[PDB]
DNA sequence: ACTCTACCGATAAGCAGACATACCTCTCGATCCTGTGC
RNA sequence: ACAGAUCGUGUCCAUCGAGAGGU
DNA sequence: GCACAGGTAAATGGTTTGTGTCTGCTTATCGGTAGAGT
């Protein structure tokens, strides 16, 4: 009930500018606002306290705290993110990178 | 705007044309356009790299001089129209020039 | 003493060459490439045997250029001189420092500091060895020699050998 | 540890997965006790006790004053815990007990945290400015460090030759407050640093703290080659999918081609060109590097192109370009357009175009990004 | 997804008016509207500035 | 010092004091020149109020 | 090149547990109950003196034929023994191949067993033990004559073997190598 | 094409990292074909990895920072 | 953990692996790979790739990653080409 | 039955921390010395 | 025994603050 | 004849129009039962 009020909302907040806009999007943004059991902020204090990845979420608010923490801790960063490969200069497993391209022997010899 | 600064007491600065013979790592523009004194006679015309003042400053092998001039922007060329020499309050030299162009 | 293991190894293959014939191509490839080799971690590798079902996977092509990786898996006989055993080979070179034993394609030293101050060296003999009591020793004879550590695990592999052990000597 | 197992509220709270909120836990749980206990009643039968095995003596209250700790030690003492005493408390802790305060026995340990042998960066990372006139200008990391090895040789020379306990209290603390503000220069309650300058020493922290950092400003976002910006224009006579490339813009960025079969011909006349009029290269590349200038050689014509080799050819027509407006708030500010070459040095586009851009014609200014590679160039044309 | 329902959202935000007042009906309570109640449904405020209930 | 830099104050504690009092002359046109020979500026540093023309 | 991935915290184990000893203590490379290609929990396979000889002649051979058929589908005692593999490796391995010799070499000056239904029945032999491969190969390519050299030798056996049985095995490996 | 902006058209660097203690402090001497890693006496396995020279520094600073930020060519999962 | 009879991925070709498909054959194509069809003179390889792609003669295999690490191989000339 | 005082929970209210669209263009200054030396 | 003038390729002047700008 | 090396200055007292919106830590404040009688 709580993320159907939020989306309520928010559509009432895209309502006076004549903008229209797809469901899919602001559904997708209500349900990331409410993945947990209650409102998660799209601030530090929200989305940010996660289990994700310290490299990918020290590059949007203060970033020596998380370094230090991580330092602390021993956490270990999967780098299945964007801005983990964004980083270290690897292509990112997103869109064209979503897969891998392998070569075969069989379909090699078929066509000569 | 250049001038004849001083670092020290030997240590000072000179306006000349520059040479290879004792010169190093030297700019790659043309000085041909350069006079004697170190300063292109007005009504020249001036365009890319080209150096307009010629200034050395002392290292301390040979090489003791080492260039210091300031070339022509790259994206700027015209005439020069007008070129300044006098001194500054200590007793150096201080040199102005001025680069005159057309923009249609 | 000898080993067979499941090695694996990884190559990389220019697209140029991306024809009917890459099995083979790949094959020739691992024989001349794991032959001869002197791996640190495994050792010697002296024949690959079982030159079939290769079983040659798919080969991820790497994002930079047209090249393609791929896993071979293969076995193969291994040679490592593990430390404290009990080897025997022959003489080939005998010098002031020690005589050398010629265990597999290895060059083990003995050291004069390793066996017993009973051998000598005697050039008199017109083959230079350390003739002494207790049986006769020379060059290409029969020497059982053990093995103090391995050393130098990178480029070549040998190791150091001892005589001073019971029952370990002449023979 | 202060509690135990035998507390239910330990055991309840010595359960979460995350390692955050089971410190967090922990740490609520525990700042309550103030003494050892050493005989904890057992869960059952609560007339009998149980040795939990402890020392006995009483917890003091740390609070934090600056760059030290003190501990208001009462059954009130006011002493200021050391650091060597905190260290060996440290060293004295089970593996247990910091596994399960978080942290791990292998890669971070609880006495690691202190500083006992500081490494310093290589000069890659505090490089030597050089600066107008031949000065040596210096980082302030440099500056830092010096003053930092400056502190512990006179700490070390105090200590060595006899001195009253003030003198190395000032010594070691002017030492924490140097390494501190050289990792640190934005304490919270301190006095900032100044060098003779009277600014503000630069951190590590300060250098990777905002949107000029080394990641917000240098990693997520940096500057490229192969780039241009011009002021755009309107042209009715183009196509939807097309911009008018200046005559310079084209001669100057370049796109590395491979010499193949079905392009000799092309590419040697290419070169032959040279670096000159608009169908020409700039660059050839033989094998292992060893790159070719066609505008100091002169040399063209009388060389060979063997297969191959890579040929930096001016940017042609039809050449799928990127072609971008800031600020980038949809996708659309972001498109391929084919490039046409104009003899006017400005940026010309399809005015039905304009409107996903939210871009006119009084003065905006507009990049261009060239691909360098097969794989970019097709990824860019089909999608 | 995820960029793109960031971007569709980000868009109407830059592309709106000024939304300071004017959002009064018959009874002129100025309830927020626009650009700061995005904010604030953002940051997930706990004192929203017009806090409002309505009953059937 | 101070009317080169423009921050009113002596050579030490500059970040404490203000900035932009002098600026150098705009001479690219008489109208520019006398707009810059009368203007006012209130350092002020999110607020609509002082912004705002009032009456 | 590995077989081997990763466990038991191989990053930062920080044990070092020396290199290798006579006493077991094999490297992790070789290590007990390996991991084969398609197959699991698979011993070490050790080889003797005799039967690594005869596995890489077989192999030789096995290529040398199979060369031999494509080119075809495309178109004493120790004396007498190493001009065989003279002649085997002078075509089958082909490039360099200097340290193949030596090998072969040593190989066929210290091969104890020559007969194949002997060596077929030294593992039916062997196999009535529960000992670790790696010292029956020791004990079946190195020579003895009683249970003292036996014992001698290695220090991996410290009663791990019954001394009548020890003997017992000895003096069949012994006639077993002496008949041929 | 985002891989391509952020490297070849930008800082590329290669380094060489231990494969057993993570950090890229490998002695690399190219001459004699030969590497080493004296913080584990590492000789045989040794990686190069292609990362912008910005990462490199950052890591360089972190480490400068007593963290340790290890980098590892291997997925660790089950045991 | 590559199953046949169990592939529950779309039979379709999205354009993802389109595009990185096209890019790949013309990258070998532009640094000397061999061509198993005839050009009919052309000279470009990002068209010659597509020509490739029309007629199906490419031979490339697409190894799709499942979010717990599984994974399934769908050949080129097996996957249907709508878009 | 609730006095003589202890820990349980549940708030108020003051103390600090983080940060504010994106793109580029140009000019202009400053990067130490005074008490102390024979 | 042997036992050299430069030559030939040569890399840039940077940082920190302040102000004025334009989409 | 001129250079040479440490941070010895202010003590002070002192400052500035109009930055909110959460966040966490540290107290102060408010009920409520348990060691038992005439
Ligand atoms: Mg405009
Ligand atoms: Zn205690
Ligand atoms: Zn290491």
């Amino acid at each position: 009930a709580g993320r159907a009020a939020l989306y309520k909302e928010v559509y009432n907040v895209i309502a006076s500018d004549g903008s229209y806009v797809n469901y899919r999007h602001m559904a997708l943004l209500v349900d990331v606002m409410t993945t947990q059991g209650g409102l998660t902020s799209v601030t530090r204090h929200g989305f940010n306290r996660s289990n994700t990845g310290a490299l990918m979420r020290c590059s949007f608010e203060e970033t020596v705290e998380i370094l230090f923490e991580a330092g602390a801790s021993a956490e270990l960063d999967d780098c299945r993110g964007v801005s983990e490969n964004v980083i270290l200069g690897q292509m990112a497993p997103i869109g064209t990178g979503a897969f891998d391209v392998m070569i075969d022997e069989e379909s090699l010899v078929k066509y000569m | 705007m250049d001038q004849e600064k001083k670092y020290g007491m030997s240590i000072t600065e000179t306006f000349e044309k520059p040479q290879r013979t004792n010169t190093l790592r030297m700019k790659h523009g043309t000085y041909d356009k350069l006079d004697d004194d170190g300063l292109i006679a007005p009504g020249v015309r001036v365009s890319g790299e080209d150096v307009i003042i010629g200034k050395t400053t002392p290292i301390s092998a040979y090489h003791s001089k080492r260039d210091a001039s300031t070339p022509l922007r790259s994206t700027e060329n015209g005439i020069v129209d007008q070129v300044l020499v006098t001194t500054n309050q200590d007793g150096l030299k201080f040199v102005k020039v001025r680069v005159r162009t057309t923009k249609i | 003493m000898f080993f067979i293991k499941d090695l694996s190894l990884n190559i990389t293959l220019h697209p140029s060459f991306f024809g009917p014939r890459m099995k083979q191509y790949l094959k020739t490839k691992l024989l001349e490439e794991v032959e001869g080799s002197c791996t640190g971690k495994f050792g010697y590798i002296l024949c690959v045997l079982d030159y079939d079902n290769i079983d040659i996977q798919r080969g991820r092509i790497l994002p930079t250029d047209g090249s393609a990786e791929f896993n071979v898996k293969y076995r193969a006989v291994v040679f490592k001189p593990f430390k404290g055993e009990v080897v025997d080979g022959t003489v080939v070179s005998c010098s002031q420092h020690g005589f050398e034993v010629q265990v597999g394609p290895m060059k083990v030293f003995v050291t004069k500091h390793l066996m017993p101050q009973d051998l000598t060296f005697n050039a008199g003999s017109n083959p230079p060895s350390y003739q002494s009591s207790e049986d006769v020793i020379t060059i290409k004879s029969r020497i059982r020699v053990k093995i103090e550590g391995c050393i130098s695990q990178v480029s070549s592999i040998h190791a150091i050998g001892s005589i001073k052990e019971d029952y370990l000597g002449a023979i | 540890l202060l509690l135990d197992e035998h507390n239910e509220l330990m055991r309840q709270a010595l359960a979460i997965k995350d390692s955050k909120k089971r410190f967090a836990a922990i740490w609520t749980l525990c700042k309550t006790k103030m003494v050892c206990e050493t005989d904890v009643p057992s869960e059952d039968d609560p007339t009998q006790l149980v040795s939990r095995g402890g020392c006995g003596n009483t917890q003091p209250t740390i609070r934090k004053d600056g760059l030290k700790l003190v501990g208001s030690w009462k059954k009130p003492e006011l002493r200021v815990l050391s650091t060597e005493e905190i260290l060996n408390i440290f060293k004295h802790i089970s593996v247990k007990d910091f596994t399960s305060l978080g942290f791990n026995e292998v890669f971070s340990r609880p006495e690691w945290m202190i500083l006992t042998c500081l490494p310093v960066p290589p000069p890659p990372v505090r490089p030597s400015i050089s600066f107008n006139e031949s000065q040596r200008g210096e980082d302030d990391l440099t500056f830092k460090l010096a003053d930092i090895l400056k502190a512990n040789i006179s700490l070390e020379t105090l200590e060595h030759n006899g001195a009253p306990h003030h003198a190395i209290e000032e010594a070691e603390s002017l030492l924490q407050f140097h390494v501190a503000t050289y990792m640190d220069n934005d304490i919270a309650g301190q006095p900032q640093a100044l060098q003779k300058s009277g600014r503000p020493v630069k951190s590590i922290r300060a250098r990777l703290k905002g949107k000029e950092g080394r990641i917000r400003g240098n990693l997520m976002g940096k500057r490229v080659d192969f780039s241009a910006r011009t002021v755009i224009s309107g042209d009715p006579n183009l196509e939807l999918d097309q911009v008018g490339v200046p005559k310079s813009i084209a001669k100057t960025l370049t796109y590395p081609e491979v010499v193949t079969p079905y392009n000799i011909d092309r590419l040697t006349q290419l070169v032959r060109n040279g670096p000159n009029e608009h169908p020409g290269a700039k660059y050839v590349i033989r094998d292992s590097g060893d790159r070719i200038d066609l505008r100091y050689s002169k040399r063209a014509g009388d060389i060979q192109l063997q297969y191959g080799w890579k040929v930096e050819r001016h940017i042609m027509d039809n050449d799928p370009v990127l072609f971008n407006r800031q600020p980038s708030l949809h996708k659309m500010s972001m498109m391929a357009h084919r490039v046409k070459v104009i003899p006017y040095s400005t940026f010309r586009l399809n005015l039905s175009v304009t409107s996903p851009y939210n871009a006119d014609f009084d003065g905006d200014e507009m990049n261009l990004h060239v691909p360098q590679s097969e794989e970019t160039r097709a990824e860019l044309s089909q999608l | 997804v995820g960029v793109l329902a960031a971007q569709s959202i980000g868009e109407p935000a830059t592309q709106m008016t000024l939304n300071t007042f004017h959002f009064a009906g018959v009874a002129s309570k100025k309830v927020t509207s626009g650009v700061p109640r995005l904010k604030e449904i953002l940051n997930v405020a706990k004192n929203m500035k017009t806090p409002s209930l309505t009953v059937y | 010092y101070a009317l080169a830099t423009g921050n009113w104050g002596e050579q030490k504690k500059a970040m404490s004091s203000r900035a932009g009092v002098s600026q150098v002359l705009n001479r690219y046109t008489y109208s520019s020149t006398l707009s810059h020979l009368r203007r006012t500026n209130t350092p002020i540093g999110k607020l609509a109020k002082p912004r705002q023309l009032h009456n | 090149s590995t077989s081997t991935f990763q466990t038991r915290r191989r990053r930062l184990k920080k044990v070092e547990e020396e290199e290798n000893a006579a006493t077991l203590q094999l490297g992790q490379e070789f290590q007990l109950k390996q991991i084969n290609h398609q197959g699991e929990e698979e011993e070490l396979i050790a080889l003797n003196l005799s039967e690594a000889r005869l596995v890489i002649k077989e192999a030789l051979v096995e290529r040398r034929r199979a060369f031999k058929r494509s080119q075809k589908k495309h178109k004493e005692t120790r004396e007498k023994e190493l001009e065989s593999i003279d002649v085997l490796l002078e075509q089958t391995t082909g490039g360099n191949n200097k340290d193949l010799k030596n090998t072969m070499q040593y190989l066929t000056n210290f091969s104890r067993f020559r007969d194949q239904e002997t060596v077929g029945a030294v593992i039916q032999l062997l196999k009535s033990t529960g000992l670790h491969p790696f010292e029956v190969a020791q004990l079946g390519s190195l020579a003895c004559d009683t249970a003292d050299e036996a014992k001698t030798l290695i220090p991996s056996l410290n009663n791990k073997i019954s001394d009548d049985e020890l003997e017992r095995i000895l003096k069949e490996l012994s006639n077993l190598e002496t008949l041929y | 094409f985002l891989k391509e902006r952020l490297m070849e058209a930008s800082d590329a660097f290669r380094v060489h990292i231990c494969g057993i203690c993570g950090l890229m402090t490998v002695i690399a001497k190219l001459n004699h074909n030969q590497f080493e890693c004296k913080g584990c006496d590492n000789k045989i396995d040794i990686y190069q990895i292609h990362i912008p020279y910005a990462a490199k520094l950052l890591f360089q600073e972190l480490m400068a920072m007593n963290i340790t930020p290890r980098l590892y060519t291997d997925r660790s999962r089950d045991f | 953990a590559i199953p046949k009879d169990q592939r529950a991925t779309t039979p379709y070709m999205t354009k993802y692996e389109r595009a990185r498909i096209l890019g790949t054959r013309a990258l070998q194509i532009s640094m000397n790979a061999p061509v198993f069809v005839d050009l009919e003179g052309e000279t470009d390889p990002l068209r010659i790739a597509m020509k490739e792609l029309a007629e199906k003669k490419i031979p490339l295999v697409i190894r799709r990653y499942l979010p717990d690490g599984s994974f399934e191989d769908w050949s080129v000339e097996e996957l249907i080409v709508d878009l």
